[PDB]
RNA sequence: CGAAGGUGUGCUGUGAGGCAUGCUGGAGGUAUCAGAAGUGCGAAUGCUGACAUAAGUAACGAUAAAGCGGGUGAAAAGCCCGCUCGCCGGAAGACCAAGGGUUCCUGUCCAACGUUAAUCGGGGCAGGGUGAGUCGACCCCUAAGGCGAGGCCGAAAGGCGUAGUCGAUGGGAAACAGGUUAAUAUUCCUGUACUUGGUGUUACUGCGAAGGGGGGACGGAGAAGGCUAUGUUGGCCGGGCG
RNA sequence: UAAGGUGAUAUGAACCGUUAUAACCGGCGAUUUCCGAAUGGGGAAACCCAGUGUGUUUCGACACACUAUCAUUAACUGAAUCCAUAGGUUAAUGAGGCGAACCGGGGGAACUGAAACAUCUAAGUACCCCGAGGAAAAGAAAUCAACCGAGAUUCCCCCAGUAGCGGCGAGCGAACGGGGAGCAGCCCAGAGCCUGAAUCAGUGUGUGUGUUAGUGGAAGCGUCUGGAAAGGCGCGCGAUACAGGGUGACAGCCCCGUACACAAAAAUGCACAUGCUGUGAGCUCGAUGAGUAGGGCGGGACACGUGGUAUCCUGUCUGAAUAUGGGGGGACCAUCCUCCAAGGCUAAAUACUCCUGACUGACCGAUAGUGAACCAGUACCGUGAGGGAAAGGCGAAAAGAAC
């Protein structure tokens, strides 16, 4: 069995990274509700 | 030291004062990496002093 | 200048292990802990300056931290450099 | 976006109502066309995109004040 | 800004050495003073063998509250409450009951 | 000279209840009459924690397989050493990419972890370990694609796209053999090299781009030849004659 | 202000002090790495790569500063194409991003109710987007009223679950008028007399009262139990202070406070008087907001669902008179009454609480109260959006158990 998580850094970092937040105004939208919830790690980015 | 025996200084005597600081800074850290200075708290002084001069080699170097 | 300043500011520790004074006898090289900039021209120039020898050429790794665990805190160590410095025969 | 220049029109909303009155969320739209006009003031053609009504108003106000609003506005021509 | 210094004598006037008198070695931010051969705790040092050890069953003075000492009148001998007042430029203290500075 | 709470006992009321007092506990409680309710639980395949039962039961994760001696230790089927036996060997060996992130190495510890014990460990703890002009990234260039000044379009948000700018899984300069650490090595050391730029005199001299031309620069299948990696044999060399 | 300190877990080490530049607290300053609107280009956030100019070169390189985009303005150029624009360069100013609710506008559901359901409801709600402020919006009658009159807007209580609207079902629901809170009016469409005219927007000068550190601040002893007195008993005193909290058990007189009386070098907030800069004031004469009002068609809002439907806003096609005139008074006509659209600005009464301080509670007390009293938006779970715990208590004092 070949499960649905294959990691990659590039594939993560392009699709969940803190960039491709930025880029649209709906990742900002999820930024703004990161940092009002107060979470520690806002994007996946390390 | 003295902050107001610094503001009687001039531009040189306090950048020769600055890089004297830095040198024993340097000599200081490095003996207490090597093991000696059972008197450490010289090392916090030393830090506090080239802050001040630094303070003034922009106060007095103008606003 | 700023230079000196710079200088004095780039060199850290010495290193003392067993393979820093392996190292310092089968090759003339010292080992010690440099600042994290700490490009390796302005190395060879603060040793030169500052410790009086000539310096053939300067080597430098980088050293990550160990994530330890005091009480139940994780906590990783500090990210410093180490540079291997040979002296001239 | 269809919007009249000289008369400032938009697009509006509103519904389709049926023979059983039946309401549909519709959008009215402006009677827009580009129309370039000869100004012998500054002496060339500018093209605006403009209603119907709006060229009405430029056939009663003429086009070098109608111009003059459209600069005081801030818009481009 | 604070009654009871480093250097004075006081009595105690609450504990098991109620009304035993001596003076003050330190005061501690905690709102604790220590006076010396007044409370007397009896600690178990334990040997730590990184350095010369003594060992043993080691009496040592505990800190007692500052509400609990007060400072002695050493003229009439009881407890005094003491006050501050402006006896020249700089504020001093002086003890109730006779307008005596400390 | 002992409150709430807890735990017994004795009384008492038609009942929900109440009063007394023994032990624990060690600082709160509250008459009477009024007032206000998050006011009374056994059930909702209720929710949360604790603890049972099955039950010391099934199981202990490839049917590649172990046996003995010595050591260490409080203790050895499992650790270390040694000798035999077995298993893989187009892997169950050796190098990496991705992905992990210190799991690597040494000393020390055996509570928990390890489906058993453990003196052992990928476990705890302290220290140590990653060395590059040539390997890789970064860098120069581009594909699919993304973003995209102006622009065009769209109630707003925004969509598409030009010039550009990113984007490798592709194209582009250069290093090998031997040795060395407990742990790194095409990185350190020895020997022998190579590449690209800047700078400075020297020899001649028309050089110069964002433009032109070439080159880079390319499919599948098949077949043959020349080689080499590599292996076998013989010679040679050192030991043997059981 | 200060005789004690070097933040906490958290000991230790080396020190710094005590009459004043130890430490602490406050005002103003300085420095402020990198990422982030991220602003020199790029990028897989916290990284890579530059260009230009100046000064420091021991010649291997350093150190600063500038270089985003857009809008507006201004200056040089500048095509097709004489002219000229488009375009290009440069400078100056301004904006951009974030933030809890309140506010205004552009879009806009469905579940649900109707005991089904399509008109209707839920509901202009949830939500998305744009924009601004400490409030915002409105706002000075082409308004109501009734032959009497009131005089801008907003908010609260009545009118009134009333008139009405409505598969006349489910439901929706005014106004006039009355009582209050708070009250404030203006200006351009244009000239002449005139220029510090009644005032407003900004700088300094001064005063008051604030805010940002602080200071002083009353009066209790013996005795019994008890580990310990603040408790019991007795005998006193203060109180413009018996709010509160600690103190070895319950303290007005032990301590910190409290009532009270005071305090600011420097920075601001609000009132003033004052002095510059812009700005008009006040009399006379005129003018008085045209693709607009209205109409036809299609929608929407008014409590009002096209109905006999007044009024308002509009996508579309038309289209006046212009104060001897025009709007409204709920189809419409005539007479009266009342106002003057097609241009603007405006305080207060009103809404809200991310945050700051103080005070309060017939609020909770650790399965409660915030998800979170404890290193909680944490561990952990998920590719991500996102979800999301459990966990308080020795003692008075560690005196935390030498041997």
């Amino acid at each position: 069995m070949k499960r649905t998580f294959q990691p990659s850094v590039l594939k993560r970092n392009r699709s969940h990274g803190f960039r491709a937040r930025m880029a649209t105004k709906n990742g900002r939208q999820v930024l703004a509700r990161r940092r009002a919830k107060g979470r520690a790690r806002l994007t996946v980015s390390k | 030291m003295k902050a107001k025996e610094l503001r009687e200084k001039s531009v040189e005597e306090l950048n020769t004062e600055l890089l004297n600081l830095l040198r024993e800074q340097f000599n200081l850290r490095m003996q207490a990496a090597s093991g000696q200075l059972q008197q450490s708290h010289l090392l916090k002084q030393v830090r506090r002093d080239v802050a001040r001069v630094k303070t003034l080699l922009n106060e007095k170097a103008g606003a | 200048m700023i230079r000196e300043e710079r200088l004095l500011k780039v060199l850290r520790a010495p290193h003392v292990s067993e393979k820093a004074s392996t190292a310092m006898e089968k090759s003339n090289t010292i080992v010690l802990k440099v600042a994290k900039d700490a490009t390796k021209a302005e190395i060879k120039a603060a040793v030169q300056k500052l410790f009086e020898v000539e310096v053939e050429v300067v080597n430098t790794l980088v050293v990550k931290g160990k994530v330890k665990r005091h009480g139940q805190r994780i906590g990783r160590r500090s990210d410093w450099k180490k540079a291997y410095v040979t002296l001239k025969e | 976006s269809r919007v009249c220049q000289v008369t400032g029109k938009r697009p509006v909303t509103g519904n389709n109502r049926s023979h059983a009155l039946n309401a549909t969320k519709r959008r009215f739209l402006p009677n827009l066309h580009s129309h370039r006009f000869w100004v012998e003031s500054e002496k060339r053609f500018v093209t605006l995109r403009v209603s119907a009504k709006g060229m009405r108003v430029i056939d009663k106000k003429g086009i070098d004040t109608v111009l003059a609003e459209l600069r005081a506005r801030g818009e481009k021509y | 800004a604070a009654k009871i210094r480093r250097d004075d004598e006081v009595i105690v006037l609450t504990g098991k050495d109620k009304g035993k008198r001596g003076k003050v070695k330190n005061v501690l931010s905690s709102g604790k003073v220590i006076v010396e051969g007044i409370n007397l705790v009896k600690k178990h040092q334990k040997p730590v063998p990184a350095l010369n050890q003594p060992g043993g069953i080691v009496e040592k003075e505990a800190a007692i509250q500052v509400s609990n000492v007060a400072i002695f009148n050493a003229a009439t001998g009881k407890a005094d409450r003491v006050g501050f007042r402006f006896e020249d430029g700089k504020k001093v203290r002086f003890f109730k009951s006779n307008s005596e500075t400390i």
